C-alpha cells in the first residue's frame, strides 16, 4: 500500500506519456490522410485526473478514458488534415525525452529502494 | 491564410477576326466583323461559325 502509493504518480505519468505517443505516431501515420483532424490529450489535466480517479477503458476493442481534443490548425489544406508536421515531430521529441524522464526517475526510486533493502 | 493554389482556365474565346485570303472563288465568303454564318449542327441543333 504505502510502497504503491509512493510509486504511483510516476507510474501513471510514464503511462499516460505511453498513451500520448501512441496517439502521436497516430497522428504522423495519418498526416498524408485527407480529412483527418490531428488529436492530441492535454497532459497535466489528463494526468490529475487519472491521479484522482483510477484509470478506465471506454470498452474492453478498448481504448482509453482520455478525452481525444483536437488541435488548432496553423495554415489551411485543401484535402481537409490539420497534421502540421513540424508540430508533429516536435512534440514526438519531446514526448519522448519527457518519457525517457519518467523511467530515469522511476528507475532511480526503485534502485533508492533496493539500496536500503539489499544487506 | 496563407494556402492559395492556381487553376488554369480559358475564358471563352477570341472574336478579333483574321486576314482575308481573296480566292477568284464565289462560293468563298467572309463575314462582318462580330457576325457568324448559321450551320445545322452535328447532333440535329444549331451552330454558328466563321
Amino acid at each position: 500500500d504505502r510502497l504503491d502509493a509512493a510509486l504511483r504518480f510516476q507510474q501513471e505519468a510514464l503511462n499516460l506519456r505511453a498513451q500520448r505517443q501512441e496517439i502521436l505516431a497516430a497522428n504522423i501515420a495519418n498526416a498524408d490522410t485527407p480529412g483527418y483532424q490531428a488529436r492530441d490529450i492535454d497532459f497535466a489535466s489528463e494526468l490529475k485526473k487519472v491521479m484522482v480517479r483510477g484509470r478506465e477503458e471506454t470498452g474492453g476493442v478498448s481504448s482509453p478514458a482520455v478525452d481525444l481534443l483536437y488541435r488548432v490548425p496553423d495554415q489551411p489544406s485543401l484535402d481537409g488534415n490539420t497534421v502540421d508536421m513540424d508540430r508533429e515531430r516536435t512534440q514526438f521529441a519531446d514526448n519522448s525525452l519527457k518519457y525517457q524522464m519518467g523511467l530515469t526517475v522511476l528507475g532511480s526510486q526503485l534502485k533508492g529502494m533496493m539500496n536500503v533493502l539489499q544487506g | 491564410a496563407t494556402r492559395t493554389l492556381v487553376t488554369a482556365s480559358t475564358p471563352g474565346a477570341d472574336m478579333t477576326p483574321g486576314q482575308l485570303d481573296y480566292t477568284s472563288r464565289p462560293l468563298d465568303v467572309a463575314l462582318q466583323q462580330d457576325g457568324w454564318l448559321v450551320v445545322q449542327a452535328a447532333d440535329g441543333a444549331e451552330g454558328y461559325t466563321r
